[PDB]
């Protein structure tokens, strides 16, 4: 509540030796001060004899104590490089890029008249600012807000004037209305136009949205999946007059995507999603709600659109399971493998009608999931060599409703071509030591033999499969085949030679290099990505990783820098499940595969990312396929998994008391018949009803 | 709540006491057994709840100790369990010499 | 009201001007008030209908804040009084 | 002072270091003691350790004697049986 420091945004030179003192800041140094319990706009140039003690002391100390010894490490040294000159500097560039977008507002929440001191009350409105969560949004006085942001108060009266609330929705629950096929694309779509192949997709799911069934959007990794439900969330909206509050699920990776994919494809219908914490919960709430607390269920209706994370599920899976919905999406909903899911009977409990999955969860791997979908659609629906026509006789003509298969055959035909090659890698020195002596305990115990009981079987048919290729994934590997005894030369040698896979690597990633391909490297294991984190630095390739350890802010930062038309990087190092995670990467054209990911259908999605309808260059895949070594017999197994792949009455005196008041008030009204009725003025009755009592109404007064 | 000084001191103590969860986590106890298990035999596997029980036998096995080690604590005129504390207890059992 | 702003002051409704004519001065009032005042109140209710006053007030466009007190004047019945008033005049309503 | 693929892993669930130090004061208040000294918890573990062993050592025993590669929590309960620690809810 008091006027204390907060934190850091930007120093300078605040006056016309080897090493600035505290002193120096305090008599040569100006710092610009964010304020505690206040938004980013008001920063101040301040020192310490200019404010005093203030409460908060520690932040500006620590910062200049770093200012003190990054003076001493950009100007003050002959060690320094030129490269280590361009972070030093670097870090002043991004930390204020961080600090400038706060300024921008990015949503005004509420808008309260409060009193000031002079006696005067001033309008203030809660705004939101830029690539922030909700809190942390001071009041400000609406003098300036139009005066900076004009559009965003444009939009801020237009909802809350867009009388469009769930709260006049069609009775269709009884029955439907028979509903029409669409040539044309809708005059709600102003993102652009779809093709011949995202319309009619969208005919199906509203099609068998009258039927009152629920469907599985199962089309290839990419094909504007993401524009057929917004699209599909439109059509209900504006057709059958469907206001109902819908519930999407999607990805914590994927959801960035889906808003601005909400927000450009379909302006009219806001999306407030749900990505907060503690005070988050309370500013959800806040607009979630009308009028504070509400007898009954009689909440005026703020929201029909929201996104959630999986994490957010289940934290408060009960006052969702209250609300009513009739209207699911989620994203890459193979989640729902097993029939023993927390998540699975999750669901199930929030009160609803329809749903709607869309992944290309491959559907015969197990017969398991094959059932769980079905059986979480529909619950309660459901081999011989000579009885499999009978078997399928039954399987096909069942399964197909609530089922969508559809091969590329699109928007391909413009895109630069797909392509995979698999490598040979045969075994190395210090490796047979480790592919022989490990499958015993013979000098597996002599060094590290206290580890050896718990890795054992690890290293068996978990490991074997995964240290195969590369040993170098323990302890006493290391130093094993470096045969000295500091060198740099010998480091970057010793490591690329030990492995098949490294060397191989290393001069196709070479051989392209000078040809120009951005390339693509795939692996299992945290780790592995570090040890290249190591490696591709030293020799001066500009990269970044993408582990599963990561801020969904800075995750959002570098994949768009990726992106972008004038970018130095072509190596970017990716997971299979952190990788494959969701996002899309639409300049690069080659991937390379490590190991196989336990598993078919893994990788073919872990190439979905880059092999996506955008990319214009081709592609190019490889896998490293070991030799002698059991990554072998499950690439077999893999094979055998993926072997398969299939008139209210009249108007009362209480209403004529309505009427009368808005005439004095508006004038003629017939023009504005349906935004009164929107919000409190006005009963859902047929527009000529109120139209002629309006008429009679002055024909009796003249 | 009064004042301050010496306020939580007790409070924690109550709150610990009508709870019944485990004082020490049930995840770095896990492997800290299949490690020395490792050391007198090899090939070693185990029960879900046979760790379950030894966290159950050993944290119950401390507590106990602490309370003696309070006494004597309180005997020597202070409210400090000390390095010390803890042997006279052991030794007057009898499993410390 | 509606009619002459519409077909001269489309694109820009505050631009809208009074010129020669002449409404009363509002002398003792407490703030100033002046006829460019005059010019936005009428503006406010084209915006925002007659009798919600705050909505109008409030406006960052309107520049009017802190010269409606709804002994401080004028209050609510005040521009009630000064709206009949001015529209009535400039069509000739009082002849 | 080089990169020099340099690969950080080092073990903290089951060595004494990983192990929570609160995971202990969370114990020691239960017995109601006011203070904690830095050296007393070190000790502390230390005897934990001595306990721990004799019973595994056993334990390990049962299970060895009968030929079985899985370790039953019986096992476990005549081991502290012989100690005079028997725990009544498991095992009859
Ligand atoms: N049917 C479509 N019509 C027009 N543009 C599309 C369509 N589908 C996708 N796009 C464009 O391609 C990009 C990614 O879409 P998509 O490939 O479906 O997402 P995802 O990476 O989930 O597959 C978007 O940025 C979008 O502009
Ligand atoms: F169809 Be996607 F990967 F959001």
């Amino acid at each position: 509540d008091f006027h204390g420091i907060d934190i850091v945004i930007n120093h300078r030179l605040k006056t016309s030796k080897t090493v600035p003192d505290l002193n120096n800041c305090k008599e040569n140094y100006e710092f610009l001060i964010k304020w505690t319990d206040e938004s980013h706009l008001h920063n101040t140039w301040e020192t310490y004899e200019s404010i005093g003690q203030v409460r908060g002391l520690k932040r500006l100390d620590n910062y200049c104590k770093q200012f003190i010894i990054e003076d001493q490490q950009v100007r003050l040294d002959p060690y320094v490089t030129a490269e280590d000159i361009e972070i030093m500097d670097m870090e002043r560039e991004r930390r204020l890029d961080e600090f400038e977008e706060f300024h921008v507002p990015e949503r005004i929440i509420d808008s309260q008249r409060a009193s000031l001191e002079d006696g005067t009350s001033q309008l203030q409105y809660l705004v939101k600012w830029r690539r922030l969560n909700y809190d942390e949004a001071t009041w400000e006085n609406a003098t300036d807000i139009v005066k900076l942001a004009p559009e965003q108060v444009k939009h801020f009266q237009n909802r809350e004037n867009s009388k469009i609330l769930p709260q006049y929705s069609s009775n269709y629950t009884s029955q439907r209305p028979r509903f029409e096929k669409l040539s044309v694309q809708p005059p709600f779509i102003k993102g652009g136009e779809l093709r011949d192949f995202q319309l009619t997709g969208i005919n199906w799911m509203a099609f068998l949205w009258s039927k009152g069934d629920n469907g599985i959007l199962a089309d290839e990794m990419g094909l504007g999946k993401t524009v057929q439900t917004v699209a599909f969330i439109s059509w209900l909206i504006f057709a059958r007059r469907q206001n109902g509050p819908h519930i999407i699920v999607v990805p914590l990776s994927t959801m960035p995507a889906w808003l601005d994919t909400f927000e450009k494809w379909a302006p009219d219908l806001n999306c407030i999603c749900y990505m907060g914490n503690q005070k988050s919960r309370d500013t959800i709430r806040e607009y979630e709600f009308y009028t504070n607390p509400r007898a009954k269920g009689k909440k005026t209706m703020k929201f029909n659109v929201l996104l959630t994370t999986y994490e957010y599920i289940l934290k408060d899976r009960a006052e969702l399971g209250s609300i009513k919905w009739q209207f699911m999406a989620v994203d890459e909903a193979h989640r729902l493998k097993n029939a023993e899911s927390s998540l699975y009977e999750s669901l199930n409990s929030f009160k609803v009608a329809n749903r709607m999955l869309i992944t290309g969860t491959p559907l015969q791997n197990n017969i398991k999931e094959l059932a769980a979908l079905v059986n979480f659609l529909m619950p309660g629906r459901f081999n011989q060599d000579e009885e499999q026509e009978e078997y399928i006789h039954d399987l096909h003509r069942r399964i197909q409703p609530f089922i969508l298969r559809r091969l590329k055959k699109d928007v391909e035909k413009s895109l630069p071509s797909k392509t995979e090659r698999i490598l040979r890698v045969e075994l190395s020195d210090v490796q047979t030591e480790y592919y022989k002596n490990i499958l015993t305990k013979n000098y597996s115990a002599l060094t590290a033999g206290a580890k050896g009981g718990h890795f054992s079987l690890l290293n068996i048919m978990n490991e074997l499969k995964k240290a195969s290729n590369h040993p170098y994934l323990f302890d006493n590997a290391e130093e094993r085949v470096l045969q000295k005894f500091m060198t740099r030369e010998n480091v970057l040698r010793g490591l690329i030679m030990s492995s098949g896979k490294m060397v191989l690597l290393d001069q196709l990633l070479t051989r392209l290099k000078k040809d120009g391909h951005r390339v693509l490297i795939f692996s299992q294991m945290v780790r592995m990505l570090d040890i290249l984190g190591d490696y591709l630095s030293i020799k001066g390739i500009n990269f970044q990783r993408l582990d599963g350890t990561v801020p969904s802010a800075q995750r959002r930062i570098s994949i768009d820098h990726f992106n972008s038309p004038d970018s130095n990087d072509f190596v970017f190092l990716l997971s299979t499940r952190a990788g494959g995670l969701g996002i899309n990467l639409m300049t690069a054209d080659t991937v390379v595969i490590f190991d196989s990911d336990w598993n078919p259908q893994a990788d073919l999605q872990a190439m979905a990312r880059a092999h996506r309808i955008g990319q214009k260059n081709h592609v190019m895949v490889y896998r490293l396929v070991s030799k002698d070594t059991v990554e072998e017999e499950v690439l077999e197994r893999a094979r055998k998994k993926m072997i398969l792949e299939y008139d209210m009455d009249s108007i009362g005196e209480s209403e004529v008391r309505a009427l009368y008041k808005a005439i004095l008030k508006f004038g003629n009204l017939k023009e504005i018949l349906d935004e009164l009725i929107a919000d409190g003025t006005l009963p859902v009755k047929s527009f000529e009803k109120y139209g002629e009592t309006y008429d009679e109404m002055m024909e009796a007064a003249k | 709540h009064r004042y301050r000084p010496g306020t939580v001191a007790l409070r924690e103590i109550r709150r610990y006491q009508k709870s019944t969860e485990l004082l020490i986590r049930k995840l770095p106890f896990q492997r800290l057994v299949r490690e020395i298990a490792q050391d007198f035999k090899t090939d070693l596997r185990f029960q879900s709840s046979a760790v379950m029980a030894l966290q159950e036998a050993s944290e119950a096995y401390l507590v106990g100790l602490f309370e003696d080690t309070n006494l004597c604590g309180i005997h020597a005129k202070r409210v400090t369990i000390m390095p010390k504390d803890i042997q006279l207890a052991r030794r007057i059992r009898g499993e410390r010499a | 009201l509606k009619n002459l702003i519409n077909s001269n002051y489309k694109d820009d409704p505050l631009k809208f001007s009074l010129g020669n004519n002449t409404p009363k001065p509002v002398q003792n009032w407490s703030s100033n008030w002046t006829k460019e005042e005059d010019e936005k109140l009428l503006i406010g209710v084209f915006k925002y209908g007659y009798g919600s006053w705050t909505q109008i007030r409030d406006d960052p466009f309107l520049g009017i804040t802190d010269k409606i007190f709804l002994k401080k004047v004028p209050g609510a019945i005040h521009l009630g009084r000064r709206v009949d008033y001015l529209l009535s005049f400039l069509r000739g309503g009082l002849n | 002072g080089k990169g020099g693929a340099k690969r950080h892993r080092k073990v903290l669930r089951d060595n004494i270091q990983g192990i929570t130090k609160p995971a202990i004061r969370r114990l020691a208040r239960r017995g109601g003691v006011k203070r904690i000294s830095g050296l007393i918890y070190e000790e502390t573990r230390g005897v934990l350790k001595v306990f721990l062993e004799n019973v595994i050592r056993d334990a390990v025993t049962y299970t060895e004697h009968a030929k079985r590669k899985t370790v039953t929590a019986m096992d476990v309960v005549y081991a502290l049986k012989r100690q005079g620690r028997t725990l009544y809810g498991f095992g009859g």
